[PDB]
């Protein structure tokens, strides 16, 4: 009956810089909840009642909204705030989208490694290609498997760090699943990395044997 | 202080049902409206309902009428859901969250959430296979072919942990979890010392130990 | 005696995905192949793509790369079909085909369809307004069921009585997001002065139950 | 990747008459299946392998046909089979466009009647006009509103029922949507319909107010 829609979906933020997102509603409410979900933990109580900051919450952050349009502030951000967002409030039936506010460092392009099917594992009947991205910033990249220049597509998943403690980067690792008999098919393998850091895409490429 | 205890984490076969706990302490149970959240993994946060522990009294969010049934014990100060007729995309993990008296003060206390997989494999042993590496270079494990969550990996008896990354676990298309362990090393150390992945998975009381060669 | 069960409808918001599910009965679900069938809303039936259960082997019309994944239960003899990023295209009824072996002999089981309508709109009763029968043999008047949310709503006259002359249209998505339908129907002008007539308006989804009498 | 293209798009069979609708790819094929679709029911298995009939399918139906010319026939037509027929085969991905076969009738000439907004939906600032075609047949028609002689354009919505169970005929409703303010600032509220049937186009009328 009240949908809760959040502004932005994600979120960069410098150290110090102010931070500002915001909660629609599609109609109009007395008063908006925040929530903190850190990844790995249970959400908090972060904001209550629009403005009352919950227990341990620190002063620089800042409640505010009426009618339709909330609002969460930061004064000032810090490293310890990189989490997601939620609002909601009784009157709606679910939560808001969220907001992600990461921890905005300088460009790091990725370090990209590949790593053909081992011995042991071709002797079953499965081939898993493995191509790495290394320690990158922003999380915004593409990875293009390349198999005798052959566009591959719905044989690839992909998996994607969380942002680490101590250099806040991405870490992305993308495996090709292949049956044996396709495999030795095929010759050159190769994984096709583009990155707002790279002008130019960087291939990592292997030929059987 | 208030407690909100739920079990850690629970594997369901697809189709059945599953009746998840929430037990509280340090309040009076029946002064507080219980709610149930659902997260399904990578997702945001979904609310299914709210109970009224003195009488009773649910709603439900449209989306749950006949998946989700709350129930309360307050001879025990225990709540509970009970989801059925479960298939893969119930797989979350499912929140128990007090509502504030009065209302408007929000869900203030929250339980850790109960890990709810809904899947058919049985427990078994993950295959481990060497990332041959091939300045500085990456090598690693791939973790393969267990079930269910998680595994851990260690790199050298846990001597080597700057520069590893153990990436989450994607799930495959037959059910079982695929993980992938690397860590970047100089290239000059390749060749000299050894390279000893540590893989140990709980649920079957499997340990696997597998050497990197370039 | 094979069976392919699918729910009747689902309603789900822009943007987000959809799980359709299609439960199979009186076969080895390892034994067939499964495919999957878009009808747009007066259109006509477009092939999605099929899926081996045995393997999970998939084929797709490459129209649905992306927009559509499909998966497989073996322990519950179920197929699943993903349409992620949901947008107005999306709204048709989706049904799952049993593929015969060979394939030559087409596909012999469908499903019931599911009927998936993207929308936004919140759950809500209908306005119920009369159509009454002008001044000037035989005369027609009606009931305007507008204004509603979702799908359906069942009318009847008299409590069930008024039922020779019934036309019930089916009903119209209005630019707001929200259903609209007119119930009429024929009587003679001799009795607009002495038989009453009342339309009897059920939603369900909103435990709305509006009667409604009509007169000149 | 082929495509199927199917001859005609509507057919008007009478009872007991010869039916024949083909369906013609654009490269040749070995086979062709043809299914069948009643309005709100799923499509059902009819004639698979260009020949062979389908359990329950009655002996009136056959198929044939060779490269790019394949065919359905009906010996005899039944009320009961009356639905649309699609052609398919594992070489296309979208179906045949279709063949809505209906029962043909006599003609009838709609009976058309008009509908002022009611004074309760007046009171919430919406007005809606309506002008039913009832039991008429065939099916084409040209519904046209007309305010203060001044022809609407995009601000109506129509619906038509299925052919009828009992007569065969269909029915038609047209909505012209109006704002209250909109309504009070125009005379008099018209739509005008032509079909076969009729001689001269009818046209039904009312002044707001009355």
């Amino acid at each position: 009956e009240i949908v809760l829609t959040q502004s932005p979906a994600i979120m960069s933020a410098s150290p110090g810089e102010r931070v500002t997102m915001t909660c629609s509603a599609s109609s109009g409410v007395n008063y908006m909840h925040w929530y903190q979900q850190k990844p790995g933990t249970s959400p908090r109580r972060w904001i209550y009642d629009t403005s009352k900051l919950a227990s341990g919450v620190p002063a620089r952050f800042s409640g505010s909204g009426s009618g339709t349009d909330y609002s969460l502030t930061i004064s000032s951000m810090e490293p310890e705030d990189a989490a997601t967002y939620y609002c909601h409030q009784r009157g709606s039936y679910t939560f808001g989208g969220g907001t992600k506010l990461e921890i905005k460092r300088t460009v790091a392009a990725p370090s990209v490694f590949i790593f053909p099917p081992s011995d042991e594992q071709l002797k079953s009947g499965t081939a898993s290609v493995v191509c790495l991205l290394n320690n990158f910033y922003p999380r915004e990249a593409k990875v293009q498997w390349k198999v005798d220049n052959a566009l591959q597509s719905g044989n690839s998943q992909e998996s994607v760090t969380e942002q680490d403690s101590k250099d806040s980067t991405y870490s992305l690792s993308s495996t090709l699943t292949l049956s044996k008999a396709d495999y030795e098919k095929h010759k050159v393998y190769a994984c096709e990395v583009t990155h707002q850091g790279l002008s130019s895409p960087v291939t990592k490429s292997f030929n059987r044997g | 202080q208030v407690q909100l205890v739920q079990p850690g984490a629970e594997v369901v076969k697809p189709g059945a049902s599953v009746k998840l706990s929430c037990k509280t302490s340090g309040y009076t149970f029946t002064s507080n409206w219980m709610h149930w959240v659902k997260q399904a993994p990578g997702q945001g946060l979904e609310w299914i309902g709210e109970i009224d522990p003195s009488d009773s009294y649910t709603n439900y969010n449209q989306n749950f009428q006949g998946k989700a049934k709350l129930t309360v014990d307050k001879s025990t100060s225990t709540a509970y859901m009970e989801v059925s007729s479960l298939r893969s995309d119930d797989t979350a993990v499912y929140y128990c969250a007090r509502g504030s008296n009065p209302y408007y003060y929000a869900m203030d206390y929250w339980g850790q959430g109960t890990s709810v997989t809904v899947s058919s494999a049985s427990t078994k042993g993950p295959s481990v296979f060497p990332l041959a590496p091939s300045g500085t270079a990456a090598l690693g494990c791939l973790v393969k072919d267990y079930f269910p969550e998680p595994v851990t990996v260690s790199w050298n008896s846990g001597a080597l942990t700057s520069g590893v990354h153990t990436f989450p676990a994607v799930l495959q298309s037959s059910g079982l979890y695929s993980l992938s362990s690397v860590v970047t090393v100089p290239s000059s150390s390749l060749g000299t010392q050894t390279y000893i992945c540590n893989v140990n998975h709980k649920p079957s009381n499997t340990k696997v130990d597998k050497k990197v060669e370039p």
